[PDB]
């Protein structure tokens, strides 16, 4: 039987799926470490690898970015979970080594092969604490290409008036991702800042794992998907919105919570967003 | 070698002139890990000596737009 993971309803997405809207034909690059293409509730339309001793984008040796990719699309039958976007088209951008790291370089070349092959939305799940000159302006640009592109915002917690949200999440063309728990309370570990833009589920949240496993994950790497998912339910609603209409309605008909140093705009909530 | 760098070009710069870049660079004994040629947006990643890296830091704002530290990002 399949479960729908309690960020899925959270943000309302079942409401959206109802109405027929699943993210079809939207396309959604998760730049993480690869995903398990041969996972039997994921599809993945394609994708390539930047990582140098890892070439196959589609053998996710860490397991991050196939859990990433099952909040995002998590196909809609009778087995395990279901995604915010159940019938978008997954991208694996491998830039990620089965250690859970990678370069920047890398990570530039992904978004570079995103932008190249047309993708809708990006998703990193990913972050440092070292600004970049390159980063910044590959995020830039695939905002100025007319790319979503979504992020982690860090899982640094707090560090008194001092902001703690990493990159590429702290730059302002990227919607840097909270995490709250079912309750809607922010996560101790989730980063804080003026940078934070939205708040999702991030707290045990059930997604698929290789070797058709599922399990219960934590992270703003968790939250993060749950709004590309949502952009990707509102694209395959609205297909001619630009990435500015979506990021505004996202954040524009987020549920309030506490001060937005803390959950920024609030938790999204995909059913108002997609008006 | 220095490090791992990143090098964004200034939007002017020629495509001869790019491609003259990134031979010295392998000339002098540095490498080339990663090009990147997105409209408004070039450069590439690799490897440099002492002598590439300081020559780019002079010509930041006429042949460099930008160079750094190739940094790490972490899953987590
Ligand atoms: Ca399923």
């Amino acid at each position: 039987a399949q479960s729908v993971p309690y960020g899925v309803s959270q943000i309302k997405a079942p409401a959206l799926h109802s109405q027929g809207y699943t993210g079809s034909n939207v396309k959604v690059a998760v730049i993480d470490s690869g995903i398990d293409s041969s996972h039997p509730d994921l599809k993945v339309a394609g994708g390539a690898s930047m990582v140098p001793s890892e070439t196959n984008p589609f053998q996710d040796n860490n397991s991050h970015g196939t859990h990433v990719a099952g909040t995002v699309a998590a196909l809609n039958n009778s087995i395990g979970v279901l995604g915010v976007a159940p019938s978008a088209s997954l991208y694996a951008v491998k830039v990620l080594g089965a250690d859970g790291s990678g370069q920047y370089s890398w990570i530039i070349n992904g978004i570079e092969w995103a932008i190249a092959n047309n993708m809708d939305v990006i998703n990193m799940s990913l972050g440092g604490p070292s600004g970049s000159a390159a980063l910044k302006a590959a995020v830039d640009k695939a905002v100025a290409s007319g790319v979503v592109v979504v992020a982690a915002a860090g899982n640094e917690g707090t560090s008194g008036s001092s902001s703690t949200v990493g990159y590429p999440g702290k730059y302002p063309s990227v919607i840097a991702v909270g995490a709250v728990d079912s309750s809607n309370q922010r996560a101790s570990f989730s980063s804080v800042g003026p940078e934070l833009d939205v708040m999702a589920p991030g707290v045990s949240i059930q997604s698929t794992l290789p070797g058709n496993k599922y399990g219960a994950y934590n992270g703003t790497c968790m939250a993060s998907p749950h709004v590309a998912g949502a952009a990707a339910l509102i694209l395959s609603k609205h297909p001619n919105w630009t990435n500015t209409q979506v990021r505004s309605s996202l954040e524009n008909t987020t549920t309030k919570l506490g001060d937005s140093f803390y959950y920024g705009k609030g938790l999204i909530n995909v059913q108002a967003a997609a008006q | 070698s220095a490090g791992k760098f990143i090098v964004i070009f200034k939007n002017d710069v020629s495509e001869d002139k790019i491609r003259e870049t990134k031979d010295e660079v392998i000339a002098e004994g540095g490498t080339i890990t990663n090009e990147y040629n997105m409209p408004g947006m070039k450069g590439f990643a690799g490897e440099l000596t002492p002598q590439s890296l300081t020559k780019f830091q002079g010509l930041q704002g006429d042949l460099i737009d930008s160079i750094e530290e190739d940094h790490v990002a972490h899953a987590y």
